[PDB]
């Protein structure tokens, strides 16, 4: 039966856009990191632990999708 | 939803309550007001006329 | 009482109704069809309120002193100055009409949307038991034909101020002239005026009804859907939220009308 | 070209026509030329490089200063500067000294205010001081 | 679904919306007009004063 | 078919629709915070307590979408 | 069976769509708290009212999104 | 079975994308209010007038297409 | 009679996508006025007269896909 | 007969995302005006006629997109 | 037939996306000439001779797209 | 047939993103092309040298959809 | 047949949102460093090690995406 | 015939969002390069050194479709 297609392009869909938010979300909280770093380097290791507390965020509903998707094509397809 | 003659009936009670607002409550309601606004102007001017 | 979630959700959504040939008070069963057919729940509760407000502040207007005011007189009096300031602001002219229509849309509208607050099956029980009326929902401004109503009383008084203070050769200026300018462009002002007019109360109307109308509904699939144990974690995060709502949507609708009927003349 | 006039309190710095120079300002150092951007800002401590006719630099140094830039003749205003031979490589060096034993011996938040513009100081000397072997 | 079972959870949902008017909501009015009978009691009290 | 591969399909729509929103609305509200934190290197508690308030309320949204997504495929589907 | 279980993605369509509007907006307005909260610490408590008021009109137009997305799932599928 | 189905689905589509036009423009607006707030905060009470006038325009076109959006379902069915 | 289905979601494209661009370009429009009041409130009254000069041009186009495809919705279907 | 669904959906498509275009591009170039006319004040009619030559640019091919859209409306089907 | 009902919602989606990006894209390098004629006025005969020579290269690749939505339109029909 | 119509859409799609893509990128850079020029006008040519240098970069990969764009649609 | 054809269809999706994600975000990114590098070109040694360390994060999931793309496209094909 | 007619659209999906995702990061990228050399022009050579190492990281991704975009079309037809 050809059900099984479908699958593998809803995986896609869902891993993919996961990959445009868990990209971007981390590319704009990234460079401020940056800019903050290039201005106040007396500051490096604190902004770059407080990058990690917000860094953790950005991502969690990103590692959702992906755990769902790869769940998608490998378990159930 | 549905296309109904209560848009004209509410325009006869719309406009009733604005004329009877318009005439009625506002004049007094700011002749009130307005009036009190003016005894504590003339409070004010009343001091400086005493040290004057 | 073989009400389903989805019935239960049906029946609220249907408004009582009255024809202007048979004088009967139809049912959600089965809705006739045609024009003449009054929401009875509206007038009645729109006019209940809007007498309420005038019994109110004409039981204050009608001995007000300049002393200093009782506890409630101060109430009415921060409302009246609340909306003086904002007309002030807002509108330069003598006229004596947008102060008081300013005040009757703040104070109607706002008691019109409170409406919304009260538990949805209070009201339409006690009128299908105690009375027997077919169908009863409470909000007035939750309803097209009322919001239209007030929107079109706005816009009358918009083309009245129009052409009162510029005349019609001011304002087949303005339609046609602007915003390009040259007569060469005529032919496309009038359509993209003439839209921005009529876009004005069409705004209005549509801007308090949608609020009001969603605002309901999600009271009716709070008591329609979820269990009685459940429904308040839901219901009163969001009466919390739409006490917000109310009053800045009376509040939009005042401030609107003041800037629509002063941006006409000046 | 254009015309810098660079002045202090204590004496006029510099003063003539110069083709470019590179200027310490407020976000980050900052590059001028004839007819560049019309601009008046504060500057961080730092220096400035003086390249003439000829293609000839001299380097002076910035301590704190005030800067515009708009006109043909422009001009920087130094709370404090110093000639980039009046102050040597070994004093830049002793200005290391003073500020690495202060943030040693600064411990509040407002001490660390000035040791910090001690260290930026002793900074901006020991930036100068290499430059200047060019 | 029973209904008075709704009516119910409506009128906890109610009791509960009640007690956030009261903790929170019954303070900003009450307060203003009181402030508002301070306002104009001063304003007054202070023209009564340059009477005297 | 058509049961169940649509119900895979409206949960990649509404689990990757939410890793978009809450995503890119953490990096734009997250790289504030650390500019601030690089400016006020004093106040970086008082930030990241406002940021977890703010924080709240732009996953909250988001996450109704996440948990129904969850019960489309498993419950549902 | 077609009819219902395209209502599903239906609603799918209309959430998702509100997730992203309500989380993006949010986001930038919450951005420019905490920076009006970093040049002005000593004012948060003025600020945060200001941002829980048009918070306020920012979720109105998503919240009834939600909310009949919801009503289509378990009202009309 | 499928004309009524579609029609549930038009209205999906329009208020969707309603709610993000609301959403988003009102993200945009108020926060531009907020650093104005911030900036000046004794001016608060004057801005905010100007963002009232400012957001009920932003809002008037997305709040036609919703109450549209409810007029396919409720109205036409 | 298939067609009058259609109808209804060629009108949704319409007013879903005019409130998109009628609600983001009055939102960086009206962000940018409100910045300008922020540095200049005497200016302001100055201010809206350009403001309301500029944005009837944002509404030339949208307010024409919302005013054809209403007619579409109501006329023509 | 199947040609008047698919070429008003055409026309929508067209409109529609003509839409986006101009209203985007005329709030962007439109704010920036705004801000120079807040910022320097006495040059506002030098800068309008700047405004008003650069805005008939960014409507050129949004109004190509128009006209045959009503082409295709009006016209073609 | 179905071709030419389809040949216009081709010629519609790439004229569409056209209109968009070309329309975007001279509304950003127009604002910054806005901006930079606003900081000075004797460069607005400078900097319009550079917007012409670099808004020639912006709309290389819409004008591509518009040439061939016309073919489409009118010559494959 | 069915088959001609699908190609005329895929070279849409692909042409039409290739003008969103080659638009938007040089709005982006070309914006600050001009604030740089206004804020160095004496170095307009030096900076002009440069934005070609990154403008080729840029329509790099829109060319290749176009190119692809234009097979699809005329050469087969 | 379509269980071969419909895996490059849903491969393609998969590439083309992962390619969209890592471009902006390090973009995004990257651009912050430039700026910091312009004007703090004494850090430069010092911003390139943070950029390469925060760099790695933007790609994690990216390339969770395209090495599935690979494999759908190659392995199960 | 009817195998290969989707595989043009494999294509354009990956070489559509390649091309949109290879452009708009490297504008973002080249536009602060610009911007760093109209602060300090005897960095226009030091940045440009940065900006062709970065600019490989950018686009690596993109040509990963950009290549199995020609694969498939031309490969695999």
């Amino acid at each position: 039966n050809l059900n099984m297609d479908l699958l593998y392009m809803a995986a896609a869909v869902m891993m993919g856009l996961a990959a445009i938010g868990a990209a971007i979300g981390i590319g704009i909280l990234g460079g401020k990191f940056l800019e903050g770093a290039a201005r106040q380097p007396d500051l490096i290791p604190l902004l770059r632990t407080q990058f990690f507390i917000v860094m953790g965020l950005v991502d969690a509903i990103p590692m959702i999708a992906v755990g769902l998707g790869l769940y998608v094509m490998f378990a159930v397809a | 939803m549905n296309l109904n003659a209560t848009i004209l009936g509410q325009a006869i009670a719309f406009v009733l309550f604005v004329l009877f607002c318009m005439k009625y409550v506002w004049p007094p309601l700011m002749a009130a007001i307005e009036k009190r606004q003016k005894e504590i102007a003339d409070g004010l001017a009343s001091a400086e006329r005493a040290h004057k | 009482e073989n009400m389903t979630p989805q019935d239960y959700i049906g029946h609220h959504l249907n408004n009582l109704q009255l024809d202007l040939r048979t004088f009967s008070l139809v049912d959600p069963q089965n809705p006739p069809a045609t024009f003449w057919t009054i929401n009875i729940d509206s007038m009645f509760f729109s006019v209940v309120l809007g007498l309420l407000f005038l019994v109110l502040f004409r039981s204050v207007a009608k001995k007000a002193t300049s002393g200093v005011p009782g506890k409630f007189q101060t109430a009415i009096e921060l409302v009246i100055g609340f909306v003086n300031g904002s007309v002030k602001d807002m509108y330069h002219g003598k006229s004596k009409l947008i102060a008081p229509l300013a005040l009757t849309i703040f104070v109607w509208v706002f008691l019109m949307n409170l409406m919304d607050l009260l538990p949805i099956d209070l009201l339409p029980y006690i009128a299908e038991h105690v009375l027997g009326l077919p169908a009863l929902r409470v909000v007035p401004s939750a309803d097209v034909n009322v919001t239209l109503s007030m929107a079109l009383g706005v816009f009358i008084l918009i083309l009245f101020y129009s052409i009162k203070m510029k005349g019609i050769g001011g304002f087949t200026k303005e339609l046609t002239l602007q915003p390009f300018n040259h007569w060469a462009f005529i032919p496309v002002n009038l359509i993209l005026e003439g839209v921005s007019l009529l876009s004005k109360p069409v705004s209005l109307g549509l801007r308090l009804f949608g609020n009001m109308y969603a605002g309901e509904l999600i009271f009716i699939l709070i008591a329609g859907l979820l269990p009685w144990w459940s429904q308040w974690i839901l219901n009163v995060p969001w009466a919390i939220f739409h006490i917000l709502i109310i009053t800045l949507q009376a509040f939009i609708f005042m401030v609107l009308t003041i800037v629509y009927l002063s941006m006409a003349s000046e | 070209t254009y015309h810098l006039d660079v002045v202090s309190a204590e004496q006029q710095m510099f003063s003539g026509l110069v083709e470019k120079i590179q200027v310490t300002g407020s976000e980050g150092e900052l590059g001028i030329y004839p007819g560049h951007a019309p601009l008046l800002t504060a500057i961080k401590p730092g220096m400035i490089r003086i390249v003439k006719q000829h293609g000839h630099e001299e380097f002076i140094y910035l301590s704190g200063g005030i800067l515009e830039v708009q006109p043909g003749n422009v001009t920087v205003l130094a709370d404090t500067a110093i000639r980039g031979q009046d102050l040597d490589e070994a004093r830049a060096m002793e200005a290391k000294r003073k500020a690495e034993e202060h943030i040693s011996s600064s411990h509040g938040d407002v001490d660390y205010a000035q040791a910090s513009a001690e260290l930026a100081k002793a900074i901006a000397q020991l930036r100068v001081i290499e430059l200047t072997k060019k």
